[PDB]
């Protein structure tokens, strides 16, 4: 499409040579890919349709001067959004990151009808409105 | 004594591979408990895994031995010569 | 699909090549930097230190990939050989202040709770 | 108007810059992907990577278009996008007092043109890019770290580096000398999860995939 | 006493009631100088001698894997089968029944909250026993909230 | 409201006995090396290890496995389930064949000696659910509880 | 242990180790080097110090917010010493000069005060006293200096038993007064030794080794009631390490000799000044003083330390005192010494 | 108000008190461990109930902007006095 002297290279793509990662955050450090749960205090759903990559957590110590929450994970705060699961994983194994994808659980279809609140035999009848 | 500490056979619910164990259990497996009742065979099961042997003998002792494709006698032979040398 | 642009190298040979010039460059450049940026190490010191990071970089075999940093590695030695880089620059390189970590599990179990 | 809030609309603006959409499009079917005017008037000209010399020569030299000033030249790291750095270009027509966007699309791997030639402006310009991104510009005078310290490593901008990054410094005394050392807060950023879980804008609603 | 973490402080796999194995993510490290629980055995077993083979979280699923091949696939019930095997190798003993009645060690809302060690030393359930215990008046927090 | 018990009663330190028996705060390795030094001398069924409650299934692994590298399978758990027959074998003895969802489409249950209110709460719950709309005929032999 | 003591943190500035550390005499050559590594892993260190805090100022950079905490303390006060050691587990002791002033004799500060700090630790409560004495330490040695370094070290044994005694052989460093004496020695005229100093053998140590030597003793829970003696790895006659010196600074070297009475009368003379002295007679008991060897006496790798040779960091102390001519001069232009080896 | 520790540290009003070994109490030596004195729990205690005749009691705060966003207490229940959320000024009505 270019003729620009297309090699058909086929290694898998793996940029961790210069992003430049520490040795110890990019092998050890595990990513968990998920779609975030719907906060359950909340009833907007807005929130859980775009995949989300995670780091997992590590050590958490007060410092001595006055409490506090100081880490040395670099990658501790750092979440990243993605449209598809694929195109999610696709960014792991680009970046060398020992992947864990869970699958999006989305609300099963259910079946309302105000009808049934008051029913003639059915054991469905609401006490109150 | 390394006698048969442990039975563990592995097998798909579907796999056609796997379908020599399941006709074993089905049929040549309630014998073979009451045959062995201290010996455990354990039938931890799954899916898509192909059909599979553990023995536990003593310290630390496992050896391996696929069932892919074996027959329904040709694995009551396996475990005939696993629990033949019970030691 | 497969087929990608690459950089400047047209397969590994060549990009096994230019790995090369770049360690010419920097064996080269090793015992001027000792003696102008007053280093501390010694001039064999400062070899290994040019040639552990090779074969560090060395499960890389995507053609593009090894002349990405080939460039690197070039302006690397291109921000040293005009003195930009200083001592502390430089020494970075020798993790010298950074107490040696332990490698056994039990060490790491002793330590604190890391992978 | 009788709404003193809402920013006012110039449809005059809005028809003019299409027109010159459709212009461009035309001119340039080869690279030219997309074209789009904005509802605050911005054109947005969607171009393939292997366009960003010709296209932007036309720009700068076609007599009708006349944009002889690199306002920019910016990249925003988009980790979903498959090719996820997205190069863009802005420029300023001083002739006809309008302002064209040239956006385009590069993975960390694949190089671009570098727009020197075309525009001198854009020289200082590539170097932060590969600084700050990663993005190789291809025969560039002197690509070169512009913003980061000597010896950096790794891209900051790029969105899978850390907020805090990974190297500290401090002066220890057995050494004389500032030394790096692996980065350790004595507090952690407190990353504030400050996203309603209600739609805000029907009208930019994606499709119900 | 080897202090051991929680089940909030670490990566396990828990399999529910119906051998559903699911795996809890760490949220906050193990307090003071605690450790993970299988980084206790394994450390253990190195300094006795018999060292375990795996070493990484991964490794020890992977030999979690050997043992059973359920409990590493996440979140999906793998149906079991072979109920009625089962049947004819149970009637073998065939027991006695004694005559006391069935009764569940959890009968009023009281014996709920006190379970485990987590419940035992947490207030709040002690509060909530209380709460049910007594009258229904002798329980509140202040708070103008 | 269980997350407090966390912040309660808890082991931070390796705690060994002392001369006069009364437990005190020291390293992890004399902790281990006692417990690895008199692992090493008794062997075969004189060590037992007792799981409880709330376990990993990765520290069970880890403790059969150094458990029976002494040759003891005694590992026991504090729950208690009938080993004539089946036992442990068949995994379709000890666990829910139905499905927690299963019960949704039931149309008679047994509930037998058991309190699921206090002992499960959200699968009472489903059986709730399902009596509700799906009319199912709940019998319980046992106690009366509610 | 305390729950605020639990180690926590990958060892790092604001990683806390649990060292409360009470290094006593921090504002000197032995007690830069100490405070950083205990700086570098995180450990409230309480540096006493009784000069100007202007002097204490490059003492600060070198912790975390709230972790260099000083306080003024006076040698011949306990009050100040208990004041000092109260809140703490880890006490090290590096008072002591190579001087005699009014206000302080030999053996107050190896006898008197290290006696003070000795005795109110272990009444306070400390666990790991550590105090630090010459290695050539002898009762009967020609120099007070070297004779109340060994009764110091029998009177804090006796007031704390499990206090580990540190003995270092000669130190060298940037500012170690033992490299920069013999580099100093050039201003005046030439390098005079005594019998041209070939009957002297002296096996010198690396400052940062004994500075790690005491971090890694702190950690070691077998350091209690031990004496370590901190040596280097080679032995150098007085003679080839003065002429390995004067090769490293290029500077001409010109001995003679110089008969003992008459040096003496030297060092006398040099003690006059109101000041701080360049040499007294007893630094040149020092000098002549050729390094014990004590096999039996624990030495440095069972720590852990492996000791760096003098011929690699030797430039160091000694780039300062080269001219502009060879100022650029790497180490290998000159060659490493002749070593009388055990 | 503010009490003295066994230590001899002062507790502030949340209780805080670094305990008897607690090796951060170095700090405190040589210098002082600021407490404020107005202790806010007691501060407001003695202040009175007012005695208003009515059902819904709305409390500014004193100063109208000045205060605390308006809120409606109620004085229904005739066993403990309505206290305002913002500033704990007591309101009750006048027992009938
Ligand atoms: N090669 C060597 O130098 C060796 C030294 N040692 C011993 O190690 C210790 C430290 O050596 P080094 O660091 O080189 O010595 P320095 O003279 O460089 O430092 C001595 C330290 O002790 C303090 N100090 C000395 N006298 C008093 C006093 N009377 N009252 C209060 N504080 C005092 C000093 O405070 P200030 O600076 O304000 O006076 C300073 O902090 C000494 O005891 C020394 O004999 C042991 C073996 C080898
Ligand atoms: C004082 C400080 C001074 C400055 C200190 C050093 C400063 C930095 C120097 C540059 C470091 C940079 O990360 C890497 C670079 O430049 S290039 C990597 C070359 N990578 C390949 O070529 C492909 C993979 N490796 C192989 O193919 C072969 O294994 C190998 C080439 C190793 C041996 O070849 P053999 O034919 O097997
Ligand atoms: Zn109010």
């Amino acid at each position: 499409t270019q003729d620009t002297q297309l090699i058909a290279v086929d290694e898998k793509l793996d940029i961790t040579t210069l992003t430049g990662v520490p040795e110890e955050h990019i092998k050890t450090r595990k990513v968990r890919i998920f779609v975030p749960a719907r906060n359950n205090m909340q009833s907007g759903v807005n929130n859980t349709k775009k995949w989300k990559m995670e780091f997992d957590t590590r050590e958490r110590w007060e410092n001595p001067l006055m409490g506090w929450s100081s880490t040395a994970d670099p990658l501790s705060n750092l979440v990243l959004t993605f449209s598809t699961k694929e195109d999610a994983v696709a960014f792991a194994e680009k970046n060398g990151w020992s992947f864990d994808v869970e699958e999006r659980k989305v609300p099963k279809p259910k079946s309302k009808s105000y009808g049934a609140n008051f029913s003639w035999n059915k054991r469905t009848r609401v006490s109150t409105k | 004594k390394l006698g048969l500490r442990e039975i563990r056979i592995h097998l798909c619910q579907r796999s056609p591979g796997s379908q020599g164990v399941r006709d074993f259990i089905e049929k040549r497996y309630v014998e073979l408990k009451k045959a062995n009742p201290d010996l455990p065979i354990l039938i931890r099961e799954c899916s898509d895994v192909q059909p599979k042997l553990w023995a536990r003998y003593a310290f630390g002792q496992e050896k391996n031995v696929s069932l892919n494709n074996f027959s329904a006698d040709q694995v009551t032979r396996t475990l005939e010569n696993v629990l033949s040398g019970k030691a | 699909g497969t087929s990608v642009k690459p950089i400047f190298s047209r397969d590994m040979n060549e990009a096994k090549r230019r790995v090369r010039e770049l360690y010419r460059a920097w064996y080269r450049e090793v015992p001027n930097t000792v003696h102008l940026f007053q280093l501390d190490i010694s001039v064999k010191q400062g070899r290994d230190k040019v040639r552990e990071m090779f074969m560090k970089n060395a499960h890389v075999t995507d053609p593009r990939v090894v002349d990405l940093l080939v460039i690197k590695g070039k302006m690397e030695l291109e921000e040293t050989i005009n003195v930009w880089k200083q001592r502390t620059h430089i020494m970075r390189f020798f993790h010298e202040t950074e107490a040696p970590r332990p490698t056994d599990f039990l060490s790491k179990f002793y330590v604190g709770h890391d992978p | 108007d009788t709404r003193p809030t809402i920013r006012p609309r110039n449809d005059v603006v809005h028809k003019q810059l299409s027109a010159f959409g459709q212009y461009v499009a035309e001119i340039l079917p080869k690279y030219v992907q997309q074209v789009q005017v904005s509802c605050f008037n911005e054109l947005e000209i969607f171009i393939h990577p292997d366009g960003v010399i010709p296209v932007l020569t036309f720009l700068r030299d076609h007599t009708n278009a006349q944009f002889k000033s690199l306002a920019d030249l910016t990249a925003v790291d988009v980790p979903t996008r498959q090719n996820r750095f997205e190069i863009v270009y802005n420029l300023l027509s001083l002739r006809f007092n309008s302002q064209i966007r040239v956006k385009t699309y590069t993975d960390e791997l694949t190089p671009i043109e570098s727009s020197v030639t075309v525009y001198k402006a854009a020289n200082w310009y590539e170097r932060e890019i590969w600084d700050m991104f990663g993005v190789f510009f291809a025969n560039h005078p002197d690509l070169r770290r512009i913003l980061t310290g000597y010896g950096f490593e790794g891209h900051p901008f790029r969105k899978d580096f850390p907020l805090s990054g990974y190297v500290e410094l401090r002066y220890d005394d057995e050494v004389k000398r500032v030394v790096a050392e692996p980065v350790e807060l004595a507090q952690e950023f407190r990353k504030f999860d400050l996203n309603s879980p209600w739609e805000a804008f029907p009208a930019y609603r994606q499709p119900p995939e | 006493i080897l202090p051991g973490a929680a089940y909030t402080e670490k990566s396990a796999t828990y399999v529910n009631t119906e051998g559903r194995a699911q795996q809890t993510k760490v949220a906050v490290t193990p307090p003071g100088l605690a450790r993970e629980d299988w980084k206790i055995i394994r450390a253990l077993s190195e300094i006795a001698g018999m060292t375990l083979p795996y070493d990484t979280l991964d490794q020890v699923r992977s030999r979690l894997e050997e043992v059973s091949p359920n409990l590493v696939r996440y979140d999906d019930v793998e149906g079991a089968n072979y109920f009625q095997q089962a049947n004819e190798l149970s009637k073998l003993v065939n027991q006695q029944l004694l005559a006391d009645p069935l009764v569940p060690p959890q009968l009023t809302i009281k014996d709920f909250y006190m379970t485990d060690s987590i419940s035992r030393a947490s207030q709040t359930m002690a509060k909530c026993v209380k709460a049910v215990t007594e009258g229904i008046q002798a329980v509140e927090e202040p708070s103008i909230c | 409201f269980a997350y407090d018990g966390l912040k309660r009663q808890r082991l931070t330190q390796p705690m060994i006995r002392n001369e006069k028996g009364l437990l005190t705060y020291t390293t992890w390795e004399d902790a281990l090396s006692r417990v690895a030094g008199m692992l090493q001398s008794f062997q075969g069924n004189d060590v037992a290890a007792i799981a409880g409650g709330l376990v990993d299934a990765e520290a069970l692994v880890a403790l059969k496995d150094l458990l029976n590298r002494v040759d003891s399978d005694s590992l026991c758990t504090e729950e208690v389930f009938p080993t004539a027959g089946a036992g442990t074998d068949l995994r379709s003895n000890y666990l829910l064949n139905t499905t927690i969802a299963g019960v949704e489409e039931a149309d008679v249950i047994l509930l037998v000696g058991t309190n699921p209110r206090f002992e499960a709460p959200l699968f009472n719950a489903r059986i709730r659910k399902s009596w509700l709309h799906n009319d199912l005929k709940v019998a319980l032999i046992g106690s009366p509880v509610d | 242990l305390h729950h605020a003591l639990i180690p926590h943190g990958k060892g790092g500035r604001s990683s806390v180790s649990g060292i409360v550390a009470t290094v006593f005499g921090a504002t000197g050559f032995l007690g830069r080097y100490v405070v950083n590594h205990l700086g570098r892993m995180g450990s409230q260190v309480i540096v006493p110090y009784r000069c100007e805090p202007y002097d204490t100022m490059h003492l600060r950079p070198m912790g975390d917010l709230g972790q260099i905490i000083f306080m003024e303390w006076n040698g011949k006060d306990k009050d100040s010493i208990r004041k000092v050691v109260e809140h703490s587990n880890v006490v090290i002791n590096l008072v002591g000069r190579e001087w005699e002033t009014k206000n302080f004799d030999f053996e107050d500060v190896f006898v008197k005060i290290p006696h003070a700090i000795a005795q109110v630790s272990k009444e306070a409560g400390v666990e790991k006293l550590i105090h630090i004495s010459h290695l050539n330490a002898d009762i009967k040695s020609p120099s007070r200096y070297l004779r109340s370094k060994a009764v110091g070290e029998k009177e804090v044994r006796a007031a704390f038993p499990e206090a580990t005694i540190i003995k270092p052989s000669d130190i060298f460093g940037r500012e170690d007064r033992f490299l920069n004496y013999f580099a100093s020695m050039r201003w005046f005229g030439g390098v005079p030794l005594i019998s041209l100093g070939k009957e002297t053998v002296k096996q010198p140590v690396y400052i940062v080794d004994v500075s790690k030597g005491i971090i890694n003793a702190i950690k070691d829970p077998d350091a209690k009631g031990k004496t370590f003696a901190f040596v280097g790895p080679n032995r150098y006659l007085l003679f080839d390490l003065v002429q390995y010196i004067f090769a490293v600074a290029y500077r001409p070297f010109l001995p003679y000799p110089l008969p003992h009475f008459a040096y003496r009368w030297v060092g006398r003379l040099f003690e006059v000044s109101p000041f701080e002295p360049w040499t007294t007679r007893d630094k040149v008991e020092r000098v002549h003083m050729s390094d014990m060897t004590l096999p039996h006496l624990p030495g440095l790798e069972d720590l852990g330390i492996q000791a760096t040779p003098l011929e690699l960091k030797a430039i160091e102390v000694l780039r300062r005192h080269r001219t502009y001519r060879w100022l650029t001069s790497e180490m290998e232009d000159v060659k490493p010494a002749k070593t009388v080896n055990i | 108000g503010v009490r003295t520790s066994p230590t001899g540290e002062k507790v502030t009003h949340t209780g805080q008190a670094y305990d008897d070994g607690d090796y951060r109490r170095v700090r405190f030596s040589d210098r002082q461990k600021e407490v404020n004195e107005n202790f806010a729990i007691d501060l407001i205690a003695e202040q009175p109930v007012s005695e208003v005749g009515s059902r819904v009691i709305s409390c500014d705060g004193g100063g109208g902007a000045l205060g605390h966003p308006r809120v409606y207490i109620n004085l229904d229940k005739e066993t403990k006095t309505g206290t305002c959320g913002y500033c704990g000024l007591q309101f009750r009505q006048p027992h009938h």
